[PDB]
RNA sequence: UCUGGUGACUAUAGCAAGGAGGUCACACCUGUUCCCAUGCCGAACACAGAAGUUAAGGUCUUUAGCGACGAUGGUAGCCAACUUACGUUCCGCUAGAGUAGAACGUUGCCAGGC
RNA sequence: GCGGUCGCCUCCUAAAAGGUAACGGAGGCGCUCAAAGGUUCCCUCAGAAUGGUUGGAAAUCAUUCAUAGAGUGUAAAGGC
């Protein structure tokens, strides 16, 4: 009954703060997850005018799957939009992204970095 | 009330203060269909608002067109004078 | 002596005298009211010497209603002495007022009293005054 | 699960005078008595209480003092 | 048991009392603060630490008064263990109805609370008392506030038939 | 507080000035720092 | 062009009421079997799964009552200037705050299922 | 003359850059801290009443009104 929190707010809100040293130039651009409630994702960004500049998609449906920890979670945690870019600072709103979100840091740590 | 006032003139330097001790005070009517445009009336023809609306009603405006019902709201009182400056209208639309 | 009781500094500056009014230019507890025409600083002492006279005149009839309250309170030396060696201790209290304020305030009692009760209450004051009658 | 604050404390089994309501959760040992399935297969020693034996709640019971008495020949 | 008598009669009404609009505005039980107090600074405090071993789960934090008038005010003393019920001991030592083992103020008051975080205090040897008294026959206060999923008392009081006070 | 020294037994030498308590801690302390002529952190002995 | 995601604007962007829809997508929803972990309770912090639902949030559309932006007409103040003794007054420039009438329930940046 | 002051830090006077006097009006310092230091995480203020051995209107953890009116080892302003 009583005042309930909606969490999408913090989220964002700590993205925010987070947001106060880490951007992508593009000759390090930052790569920036929104967890959701079954799937995650990932994205490539520049920023220096806010245009979209690189681009993936876990949901983009090469392949659909469950288990949003899954070999699915680390080909997302591979793909890459071929350019000249290297070994990115992973964007991390999300407790212990040196793991928990390790399911993208992991397996792009060969090839995009 | 048939009170008529006119539309004065703006670019005024100060030297009003003293073309004021003979009659008059500013006026600007608010309400669409015109604007600021500034109407000129004088005092001792509102010796006699007495009778006019009382405070809260019409008058006349005769104010070359669009002569409706206008309606004085605030109040700009003077002090140690008993006189009066810059009391304004507004339009009913 | 309307003087207050919790005070964080108890030396001040003398206020400003010049200008017209700010606040208080009408009157409301009561039909009629006292304007003030000229500068001054009414200091307490004033208003209760001319206040219990007001009501001796009012003989505790109607009610009245003070528009005016001392806050900064001045100081001011013992015995002559040298120039200099630190600042008198505080001995009064004082308000500024300016032309185009209302002092008092009274109701119900009749316009003959209002007149002869002013003027009466007037004659303390160091500032001229004239009479209001609710002009609107 | 974050442990790190409360001990070892489960659930246990208690039969009473009266349809032996008992059964939440425990942190109570003694000694077994015989176990079931309908209740716990495991050290049965939950003892006894007056979960359902009477409750004055809802229920009745016995008056006070005495009314006027001098009706009935005093 | 109790966590599914948060279930076994309370789904349906919970589901009814209120003819809202979809199942989740509907309400659940609020959670509680399961707390204790002292009414010494020393002894009793340092030596009322168990009784939540008892009845809640927490191991015991100290927390103080904050609020702390003219001669409440003291530090770090366990007076208050903050056992708030999160979700699994958010079953705790309070809905026991180890309330009746007393035969006294069952029925308190015409209605609970105007503020909507409702106090019900086992004043007394009220609550925790499975336990023989050996060493809780001494001082010990008691601090079970809450609130309850209903704005005002009314429609929380005539389905309240889970605690039945 | 009071001061006290310290220095790398191999350098032999005590540059390196700092301050402690004679209540908090009066139990000689001993830490490591860069002690001059080793190009290496090593133990120094706050005497 | 709808929503989800990033980067500009002075809350004009709001808290205060509601209205109505779907789960493509945000949500409420199941527990500790595991990664991490509350000196305190997996509600925040995590996991596999979602049979069950749209209240709420979420989005638009309504309230100018709730608050900021607040165009003119004046006016206080002020920079020169000629007077007089200034708690002033006249003459020239720049003219506020507050008060209204208002605008007012954001303009877009660049991408994804269409 | 007697008395009191004499170094360093903060504010007002000081007239919207900086600077600016009087035996003008207010407060402080002669340290402390192995942690109150460095780094990575994680969290959140007051003035508000609930009726809870006990109640000292104030012994408690909640809950919501909470807009920085809280907290900063030490005075005051500028900040968060």
């Amino acid at each position: 009954m009583i005042s309930k929190i909606d969490k999408n707010k913090v989220r964002l809100k700590r993205h925010a703060r987070v947001r106060t040293n880490l951007s992508g130039t593009a000759e390090k651009p930052r790569l920036n997850v929104y967890r959701s409630n079954k799937h995650i994702y990932a994205q490539i960004i520049d920023d220096n005018k806010g245009v979209t500049l690189a681009q993936a998609s876990s949901k983009d449906s090469d392949i659909a799957t469950t288990a949003t920890k899954v070999e699915l979670a680390t080909k997302v945690g591979e793909a890459i939009a071929k350019k000249a870019a290297d070994k990115g600072i992973k964007e991390i709103v999300f407790d212990r992204g040196g793991y928990l979100y390790h399911g993208r840091v992991k397996a792009l740590a060969e090839a995009a970095r | 009330s048939l009170k008529s006032i006119i539309r004065q003139g703006k670019q005024t330097r100060s030297d009003l203060k003293q073309l004021r001790k003979s009659g008059k005070v500013p006026a600007v009517v608010y309400g669409y269909g015109t604007k600021n445009v500034s109407v000129k009336v004088d005092e001792v023809e509102f010796i006699k608002v007495i009778r006019e609306v009382g405070r809260n009603g019409v008058i006349e405006l005769g104010v070359g067109s669009k002569t409706i019902k206008v309606m004085v709201a605030d109040y700009q009182f003077d002090p140690l004078k008993n006189q009066i400056t810059h009391i304004d209208f507004l339009a009913i639309n | 002596m309307l003087l207050p009781k919790r005070v964080k500094y108890r030396r001040q500056h003398r206020p400003k005298t010049t200008g017209r009014s700010k606040g208080g230019n009408y009157v409301t507890f009561g039909e009629f009211g006292l304007q003030a025409t000229t500068t001054s600083w009414i200091t307490s002492r004033q208003i209760e010497s001319a206040r219990i006279a007001m009501t001796r005149y009012m003989k505790r009839g109607g009610k009245v209603w003070i528009k005016i309250f001392p806050h900064t309170p001045y100081t001011k030396k013992p015995l002559e002495v040298r120039m200099g060696a630190g600042k008198g201790a505080v001995e009064g209290w004082i308000a500024v007022v300016k032309p185009g304020r209302i002092l008092f305030e009274v109701a119900g009692v009749s316009e003959e009293v209002a007149r002869e009760a002013l003027r009466l209450a007037s004659h303390k004051l160091p500032v001229k005054t004239k009479f209001v009658k609710r002009e609107e | 699960m974050k442990q790190g604050i409360h001990p070892e404390y489960h659930q246990v089994i208690f039969l009473d005078t009266t349809t032996n309501f008992k059964f939440l959760s425990g942190s109570t040992k003694t000694s077994s008595e015989m176990m079931e399935w309908e209740d716990g297969k495991e050290y049965p020693v939950i003892r006894l209480d007056i979960s359902s034996d009477s409750h004055p709640f809802y229920t009745g019971r016995q008056k006070f003092a005495a009314a006027d008495g001098r009706v009935e020949r005093f | 048991r109790l966590k599914e008598k948060f279930n076994t009669e309370v789904t349906e009404n919970l589901m009814k009392k209120f003819n809202y609009s979809s199942v989740m505005e509907v309400p659940k039980i609020d959670k509680i603060v399961v707390n204790m107090g002292v009414g010494d600074a020393v002894q009793n405090s340092k030596v009322l630490d168990n009784a939540v071993e008892e009845l809640e789960l927490i191991t015991g934090q100290k927390p103080l008064v904050t609020k702390a008038k003219k001669s409440i005010a003291t530090f770090r003393l366990r007076e208050g263990m903050p056992i708030g019920a999160k979700v699994t001991l958010r079953g705790e030592r309070m809905y026991e109805f180890l309330d009746k083992l007393i035969s006294v103020s069952l029925p308190r008051v015409r209605d609970f609370q105007g503020v909507s975080k409702k106090a019900f205090d086992g004043r007394g040897n009220y609550t925790l008392g499975v336990k023989e008294q050996l060493i809780f026959p001494e001082i010990d206060y008691d601090k079970v506030s809450k609130v309850r999923g209903m704005d005002i008392v009314i429609v929380t009081t005539a389905n309240t038939d889970e605690e039945a006070r | 507080r009071v001061n006290v020294t310290l220095a790398c037994t191999e350098c032999g030498d005590r540059n390196y000035i700092t301050t402690k308590n004679k209540r908090n801690n009066p139990e000689r302390i001993e830490m490591k720092k860069y002690c001059p002529r080793l190009n290496k952190y090593t133990l120094h002995r706050e005497t």
